[PDB]
């Protein structure tokens, strides 16, 4: 869950 | 081996100890692999200091390491992570969204697909709203339904975004028995405590007390190719420990085999961590990418964000063995205070998730 | 242990  | 394992490592040690120092106060939770994996992703469109700082910040040294070795290290982790044991479950998957009428370079297209085996998507960033649908239906898809709402905020500007997601479902090969959990107190002061359902059991357990960590070190192995490992800072400890980690000596705990008798508590709970990645990270010489300067030449993007989410329970399962227990009274090991734990592949020995829990209950 |  990362988001860029 | 995995070549880059040792930096994944030095890598969730450094992020880990810039989120402790503050909050101080506050549960800690975080995929260390999913940061750099998505980061390491990018750097291969951003060139100059931009790029520099971005391996240098996940703590791969660049006067040291060829960079194509690196996107080998993660092409080769992702892989073997996406093999998992039967009686395990682990997923991880990269994903591009762009917008129709954008620019991309060829060559960066290329790589992430076969580097980072990543999955790209045009979307309609003119519609904010529905462009942040569509976004976080990759990772609600991803995440079997557990996290709906990754990104909240998108500017108005932004043609481009980039995702890393993973899953990790596991269950204890040797697990706790329901019956046995019940409420106690969970000290999160020197004099306050708060009640949480606790786990506990009696058994042979990789356990040990280390000087130099001044904590009890437990590995709890799960069924398939992954192992927990928690550890218990001794009285006013804490800091200390949080200090002297280091990916040599995790190894080392890895290699030990010896059991011994132990009256285990551990809290059953849910933890999450959410992080605003550019304070952090810039903290951490990670500044040029979000300014204005940012290189973002070599694909043709200011916000990042994490978010990660634990549950430890009894077995993992609704769905034997027999250990020998030696006469001798058994050390009663409480994870009743703050502790720190790490969530390790077994194949990669990679560091998947990594975490502080102050108070189950926050 | 499920961890996202």
């Amino acid at each position: 869950t990362t988001a860029i | 081996f995995n070549k880059i394992t040792p930096n994944l490592a030095e890598f969730a040690f450094s992020l880990y100890r810039q989120l402790a120092h503050q909050s101080n106060s506050t549960n800690i939770f975080f995929s260390p692999v999913s940061i750099a994996t998505a980061f390491a992703m990018l750097s291969l469109g951003t060139k100059a200091d931009t790029h520099d700082e971005i391996l240098e910040g996940l703590n791969f040294n660049l006067t040291e390491i060829p960079e194509a070795q690196i996107h080998e290290g993660f092409q080769e982790l992702l892989r073997t992570l996406n093999q998992p044991d039967s009686q395990l479950q682990l997923t991880t998957g990269n994903g591009l969204f762009l917008s129709e009428g954008l620019k991309l370079v060829d060559k960066f297209l290329e790589d992430v697909k076969k580097l980072y085996h990543s999955e790209a998507f045009t979307v309609n960033f003119g519609d904010t709203e529905e462009a942040k649908k569509q976004i976080n239906d990759y990772v609600e898809k991803g995440t079997q339904g557990k996290i709906v709402d990754l990104v909240k905020e998108l500017d108005r500007d932004t043609v481009f975004a980039l995702v890393n997601y993973i899953f990790f479902k596991g269950k204890w090969e040797r697990p706790f028995e329901v019956k046995d959990t019940e409420e106690e107190d969970f000290h999160v002061d020197q004099v306050t405590t708060v009640k949480v359902p606790m786990m506990k059991r009696l058994g042979m357990f990789n356990i040990q007390h280390c000087k130099k960590l001044s904590s009890w070190v437990l590995l709890m192995k799960y069924l398939g190719n992954a192992t927990a490992i928690f550890f218990l800072p001794d009285e006013g400890k804490l800091q200390h420990l949080e200090n002297e980690l280091t990916h040599d000596i995790i190894t080392k705990f890895l290699e030990n085999e010896d059991r011994r008798s132990a009256s285990l508590h551990l809290p059953k709970l849910s933890i999450t961590g959410t992080y605003d990645l550019k304070s952090v990270l810039g903290q951490l010489g990670i500044t040029k990418v979000f300014s204005n300067g940012a290189d973002l030449s070599g694909v043709t993007l200011s916000k990042a964000v994490h978010k990660a989410v634990l549950t430890i329970d009894e077995k993992g399962t609704e769905a034997m063995f027999l250990e020998a227990i030696p006469m001798s009274i058994p050390p009663e090991v409480k994870f009743n205070k703050p502790f720190v734990f790490l969530m390790i592949e077994q194949n990669t020995k990679s560091p998947l998730f990594m975490g502080k829990v102050v108070n189950p209950t926050q």
